[PDB]
């Protein structure tokens, strides 16, 4: 039905202004609507920011005092959230959310998008292989898995085959040290189809505009 | 401005049984129109909160029915009727009945389930990381149930701490597990310089830890 996405970069310098967009389709913006901007903490409080409605009339959180802007381009079905002096307690992954302004109902929120304020440089990842050893491949299944290290900001995206391996998939959260993270991800599979059936990690970074395609190769002979 | 209370903090629920939690208020949410603007909303791990009640007793557009909200005033209560492995995240209460609109701080519903021991999976340094001069050893500790478990590293058979880094990821809804992942950094030199790595998991399945090694330079 109604479909938002947000767009914006993902990473501000301190002290100056996070400028996010939300794409709104199957809807008009200037029908039923309120418009708001949500916000959750790394902790996972949520923080209603502000809305923009259907006729253009806005609101916002009072803990946000002056910092807020909340807009709207009707001829492009946009709405968009400024929010100026940010410091590193504005990190967030900030969503769009349309909520019916006559009874709330109808929540529809965006995918969500996550806002580093720092002032570390994007550094693209080094995306290595994991590769079994060899005692721990003679069972029924086998585990391999990528290392992604020494990225920021966040984040990247990682699939197996480019998606059409889904399933057995653990992707773990990322952990920073030193203005840098490091993502691992592993796949389980049948072990008589590995080697036959070839494996590849595939990284993308899109802050530093990288992509890693990394086919897994088996220890010993290859 | 409002404040939402929402208890328990955390509820552990066996699949096909119900679930109950609820919101507490500091001021009424009913409004001069006899409209309550009370929501309940879901977070699935890695999602964004999506809509389950609003109006603080209406099933959102497209809802499941097996979700009830009750209550008015200031007290409101969700019901799950029988509780699904898709069920489980964080839910949610919100309110728009008074400026500025606030959220409850959230329950998170776990899947209670059969113990079940990790799959350990341990993995030497890549020959590109080494020609980096750093070595990463990782280890998997995959699907397990319950989440708490403990990750030990020897090198030479003996434990080492520092340089170890771990990370859990949250309830799995395709079985109820949960899985980490533990990662030992070492200069390349100082990997080099040992030969056996050991990755040790201790979990409540078994009285004897789960052990998984390698030698360097052997395949």
């Amino acid at each position: 039905r109604v479909q938002l996405q947000q767009s914006g970069p993902g990473l501000v310098k301190p002290s100056q202004s996070l400028s996010l967009t939300c794409t709104v389709t199957g809807y008009s913006i200037t029908s039923d609507f309120a418009w708001n901007w949500i916000r959750q903490f790394p902790g996972n409080k949520l923080e209603w920011m502000g809305y923009i409605n259907y006729s253009g009339f806005t609101s916002h959180n009072p803990s946000l005092k002056s910092r807020i802007s909340i807009t709207r381009d009707t001829s492009k079905n946009q709405f968009f959230l400024q929010l100026n002096s940010v410091t590193t307690e504005d990190t967030a992954t900030y969503y769009c959310a349309g909520l019916l302004w006559y009874d709330g109902g109808a929540g529809s929120w965006g995918q969500g998008t996550l806002v580093t304020v720092s002032a570390a440089k994007t550094t693209a990842p080094s995306v290595y292989p994991l590769a079994p050893v060899c005692g721990d491949t003679t069972g029924s299944s086998v585990t391999l898995g990528c290392l992604v290290k020494g990225y920021f900001p966040e984040p990247v995206t990682l699939t197996w085959n480019s998606g059409s391996l889904s399933s057995g998939v653990h992707t773990f959260p990322a952990v920073l040290q030193s203005d840098l993270y490091t993502l691992s991800s592993s796949v389980t599979v049948t072990s008589s189809t590995w080697p036959s059936q070839s494996i590849t990690c595939n990284v993308a970074h899109p802050a530093s505009s990288t992509k890693v395609d990394k086919k897994i190769e088996p220890r010993g002979p290859t | 401005d409002v404040v939402m209370t929402q208890s328990p903090k955390t509820i552990s629920v066996t699949i096909g049984q119900p679930a109950s939690i609820s919101c507490k208020s500091s001021q009424r949410l009913l409004n001069s129109n006899g409209k309550t603007f009370l929501n309940w909303l879901l977070q699935r791990p890695g999602q964004s909160p999506k809509r389950l009640i609003y109006l603080g007793t209406k099933l959102d557009s497209g809802v499941p029915d097996r979700f009830t909200g009750s209550g008015s005033g200031t007290d409101f209560t969700l019901k799950i009727s029988r509780v699904e492995a898709e069920d489980l995240g964080v839910y949610y209460c919100w309110q728009g009945t008074h400026f500025p609109y606030t959220f409850g701080g959230g329950t998170k519903l776990e899947i209670k389930r059969a113990d079940a021991a990790p799959t350990v999976s341990i993995f030497p340094p890549s020959s590109e990381q080494l020609t980096s001069g750093g070595a990463s050893v990782v280890c998997f500790l995959n699907n397990f149930y319950p989440k708490d478990i403990n990750v030990k590293w020897k090198i030479d058979g003996s434990e080492r701490q520092n340089g170890v880094l771990n990370s859990w990821t949250d309830q799995d809804s395709k079985d109820s597990t949960y899985s980490m992942s533990s990662t030992l950094t070492l200069t390349k030199d100082e990997y080099e310089r040992h030969n056996s790595y050991t990755c040790e998991a201790t979990h409540k399945t078994s009285t004897s830890p789960i052990v998984k090694s390698f030698n360097r330079n052997e395949c």
